[PDB]
């Protein structure tokens, strides 16, 4: 609600890095709700909590990607707020997504089966937090891929920030 | 034209250093020689100073 | 194209001016440095013997107070 | 061991015998050890980081120091106490300074008045912010370095002063100072290199005026044109006056900008140019 | 004459590579020189906190007593460029070395005048109760 | 003549009078002469080059010249012993110095006690290599000479805190010194090229960070090719932070091989780009 | 505290005592307290900067201190009076000086007779204009110099006296004065740098030889290609030497203007200069 003092660890492990979900204690929330990190003034970004147990009290750990996106630092001390999300003007329903080589050591030139893709991508970032402009990783057999949100449209309005659910195209 | 305004004022800005070297190195040597006057004046008046407690040694002690 | 080249040029001399001059403070510095150094040579010298003269003065004017 | 303790001893011992106390003699004998308590107390409160309490420390055993006639060792403990403040939370740090050199000053001591003078202006700009005292201390301390004949020192004043002055729009008093500075730094051939700035600085400060004086001390200057120094001098002068005299924030503006590359500005001469640009754009857009 | 300007110039940036080198060896002496300077005063300062002393004990005791031309064209301008930062390595240390110890020699040259004083007043005071 | 008669003697008369001998004032004119002994023993040592004799021998003499009330005069000796065991045989040279610094401190003389205390911190660590202590007095140190706002030194001493700090995993407590020796360091325009390396310093020590923290501190320094002396400082990290964004230890590595031609790279920077080396590696395995 | 009132009471005080005042002993704490006095008021008259009450008032306290026994502080008392009247309206700043050096000199004290001597010689040539005065001086104090085998000052006095020796026609004398502050010079590979301009100056000085009396010193020069230092100094010489051989005032006065180019031409070589282009010229239509 109105806010707490939390500290930025890092991501327990690796099936977790691969969510793009903000890792927190049991003790604190519950994996299904939405929080707004507040660092800056001018930096505001929104995340999908998801607990474990290796989580601390009173502390939120974040992958990589999300440390380099939202800037966010293991030791600092943010502002972490519940916000919650407007299903009726927020829910997702076509979003854009730049895709390109996470890293250079596996680029290859062979063909991609889109469809395989979006089906892969709603069936593990179900029910989640995406922004425009938002960095994470796409494990598509076995590959990672750099992906990054550019447009985001509710189910013809165009929005910011929205919740992935079901029934949710993806390009 | 490039390497050459580069190392144009390389040096234009290293011509300032000096300026202020030359400058605060010279200040030195004015005050070093002040202490120079002052510094002996004083030893100047221990060859009294010892004289003097000698003095005093020959009517106490 | 001359207009190009001789760009170049006017830029390379009055580079090689400002330098020449400025070099000329490092020398007369070395120069000044070392005059300074001879002049606290006998500042040190005269106050370190101060110290010793005043040291026997100092000395003595304890063992005529005991 | 204890601060405490010392400050209520010395207390204690500092006041001026009477009754069967002061017999016959009474005095120096007394309120010196009071300076030393003093003393060995601000020292703790040094060494405990407290500063503050060091500072007032030094103020107490400074004053009682004076109180026994040694005005020396006391103005010294006035620096003390200075530094303590000056690197301390609170103030006081100015007046412990004029507290040291109205005694360096009435003992005859100039040379270290100025010294500490020069200090003094230093804290009451950047700090107090108080720039008009500042200068006339920059401006007395000067004064007294010349009456030394300490010229350089003197010089180093004098650039304070006149530098200061022209952000408090006191152009006219600066080119002054610069002309001043410069008849006296031309004696000595190895300030033949310095002698340019101040001619570029004396001729950037404008009182207002509505053309020359800048293109009468440009010519006053003395120049050799295959000359290497001087070319950051007047050569970019003389096409600064032609874009001031006529209205052109474009041709004045750009000539900044092209000798922003082969001589880097300073925050002052920043400071100035634009000040000039204002008034050309306040003499255009009028 | 463009070979005439691009090797004459060059010729002197050659002889300025030397130039700051020689400065800067110049300048090495000022390096070991103010170092020098800066300790021989820290015993100067030991023998003015030395006689301060001595003043106040034999005052008291008185007291008491009383009663690739272009590729090394750049290489050679580089090594000039590069000696700034031993050109820094000096100007700074000794530049800062030069603030501590001044403000030290007027505390020096004050101390070195008062003892002055008290030894004619000691004298002074001890003349009129000689033998 | 002989060393062992005169610390013999030295002995007999290094003991309070009693009876006839002692009459009525037994002085400390013993103790003192006791100490001009040891000090004539320990003199024809340190000419024979036995060292640890002469050291030993100013180490009575100073015992005993405490033994006599001159803690000044006794410190130095103290000093001395510590200049014969630092270049001599044996041990002892720290335990001098500290012995040293103990009388400086507590008599008030910190401006020297700063003096040794670098020493101190010097041969704690070019030989005891106790590094964490080391820090500790070059820290505290620096702390004293900022109080004698002598910028200079302090900041001689800060450096070595924050340059001996990244060796001891300390990157963000680097990086932080060398914000403050920084920000203490701008105010003085006498300080404008040095910048540059703190900021190259701090740009490169990293705390296992993953932002931009570098490319911030980066931004934060005013860069402009033509400010040239920058080429020297972060030209090169921009490339780093490159070469380190696109988990590309082969552009690091050459970048590191190619700023070695334009700026040799000391012990220190070569460590420390090993590690950042090592950081790009085990993230591209992430 | 009034000035007026210190000097009468000075004078009031300042006479041998007999009769019924002296009693049985004199006092030279009359004739000191009267010096205190005079002081006391020369300061507040530098105070309010009245500099010829100050000084002609130190020179009394000056006079009167030689009448106790105390030369040492009074001699520096006029030196007092000496920075007085130089910084101040009227004269006596030769006297006082001249005054204070036969203290310094009768005392033992050559070093610092020799430090106001230069200081002396150097007022008689930028304010009493008398250059045949100031040269004896500027010599005999580097004489004194030369005994305290301060080989520096000695030099920079030397090159005084030979500086303006030439600007007196007294070229030959230069070139000696040059000579030997030459071989002086080459012993410390300190002033070898410098070691140039003095052959240089020598070559220039031309005491209306008619030979190569520099075309033989320019060959003893050690120059070498190499050298770059070496380029400014003998290099343009030679080329002088045969634009002097040939009554060519075309070769000289252009090699001037190329030389002016690679090497700045200060206010003395510039004098020298035309001084042999007229010499040429001269022989042309002589």
């Amino acid at each position: 609600m109105a806010g707490r003092s939390m500290q930025a660890a890092r991501c327990p492990t690796d099936e977790l890095s691969l969510s793009n979900c903000a890792v927190v204690s049991e003790k604190d929330y519950q994996s299904g709700q939405h929080v707004i990190v507040r660092t800056s003034p001018n930096h505001k970004y929104i995340f999908t909590l998801r607990t474990h147990p290796s989580v601390v009290p009173g502390s939120v750990a974040f992958s990589l990607p999300q440390r380099k996106w939202a800037g966010l630092s293991i030791g600092q001390e943010i502002e972490v707020a519940l916000y919650s999300f407007d299903k009726a003007k927020q829910c997702i329903g076509t979003m854009t997504i730049e895709i390109d080589f996470l890293q250079k050591k596996n680029i290859d030139s062979n063909p991609y089966d889109t469809d395989k893709m979006a089906a892969e991508f709603i069936q593990q970032f179900n029910n989640q937090a995406f922004s425009v402009g938002q960095q994470l990783v796409f494990s598509f057999n076995d590959k990672l891929f750099g992906l990054l949100v550019k447009d985001i449209e509710a189910m013809r309005q165009k929005i910011e920030v929205g919740l992935v659910v079901g029934n949710s195209q993806v390009a | 034209n490039r390497r050459l305004q580069q190392t144009q004022a390389q040096v234009d800005e290293v011509v300032d250093i000096m300026r202020v070297n030359v400058d605060k190195v010279l200040e030195r040597d004015q005050k070093l020689s002040e202490l120079d006057d002052r510094a002996d004046a004083l030893q100047a008046g221990a060859s009294q100073f010892e004289t003097s407690a000698a003095k005093l040694k020959r009517k106490y002690w | 194209a001359l207009s190009e080249i001789e760009t170049r040029h006017s830029e390379i001399i009055k580079l090689e001016n400002s330098i020449r001059e400025l070099h000329d403070m490092f020398m007369d510095m070395a120069m000044l440095v070392e005059s300074q150094g001879e002049m606290i040579d006998r500042i040190e010298y005269n106050v370190e013997h101060a110290v010793d003269y005043v040291e026997r003065a100092v000395s003595d004017t304890k063992k005529a107070v005991k | 061991a204890e601060a405490m303790a010392l400050l209520a001893e010395a207390e204690r011992k500092v006041k001026n015998s009477q009754s069967f106390f002061s017999g016959l003699f009474g005095g120096s004998s007394k309120i010196e050890e009071a300076c030393e308590i003093y003393a060995r107390a601000a020292n703790m409160f040094k060494m405990a980081k407290n500063w503050s309490a060091a500072g007032n420390a030094f103020c107490q055993a400074a004053q009682l120091h004076l109180q026994l006639q040694s005005k020396h060792d006391a103005a010294t403990c006035f620096v003390d106490a200075g530094n303590a403040f000056k690197k301390a939370d609170p103030q006081e740090a100015i007046n412990c300074l004029m507290r040291a050199i109205e005694i360096y000053t009435d003992m005859g001591r100039f040379t270290i008045a100025a010294k500490h003078h020069i200090s003094i202006a230093e804290i009451y700009e950047t700090e107090l912010v108080d720039v008009e005292k500042a200068i006339a201390h920059y401006e007395q301390s000067a004064d007294y370095y010349k009456g030394e004949e300490s010229n350089s020192s003197a010089n180093k004043c004098l650039l304070k002063v006149a530098g200061y002055a022209a952000q408090l729009e006191q152009y006219q008093k600066a080119i002054d100072i610069y002309e001043q500075v410069g008849t006296s730094a031309m004696d000595s051939p190895l300030l033949k290199y310095s002698a340019k700035d101040y001619f570029f600085k004396a001729a950037l400060c404008h009182f207002c005026i509505d053309m020359l004086n800048a293109k009468l001390a440009v010519q006053k200057y003395e120049e050799l044109f295959p000359a290497f120094s001087d070319s950051r001098e007047c050569k970019l002068m003389k096409k600064l006056l032609e874009a001031h005299e006529e209205q052109n924030v474009d041709s004045y503006t750009e000539s900044v900008k092209e000798y922003d590359s082969i001589s880097r500005l300073d925050q002052w001469l920043t400071t100035m140019l634009l000040r000039i640009k204002k008034t050309i754009q306040g003499d255009e857009e009028d | 004459r463009a070979d005439q300007l691009a090797d004459e110039s060059l010729e002197s940036t050659r002889r300025m590579l030397q130039l700051v080198e020689e400065s800067k060896d110049a300048g090495i002496r000022t390096l070991v020189m103010l170092d020098e300077q800066g300790e021989q005063l820290d015993r100067v300062e030991e023998g003015m906190n030395h006689i301060n002393q001595d003043m106040k004990e034999a005052e008291k005791n008185l007291k008491d007593l009383g009663k690739a031309r272009e590729n090394e064209m750049d290489e050679n301008l580089e090594q000039v460029s590069g000696i700034i930062g031993n050109l820094r390595h000096m100007a700074l240390d000794m530049g800062n070395e030069i603030d501590t110890q001044n403000r030290q020699i007027d505390r020096i040259m004050e101390k070195a005048d008062s003892n002055k004083t008290r030894i004619d007043e000691a004298n002074q005071r001890a003349t009129k109760m000689l033998g």
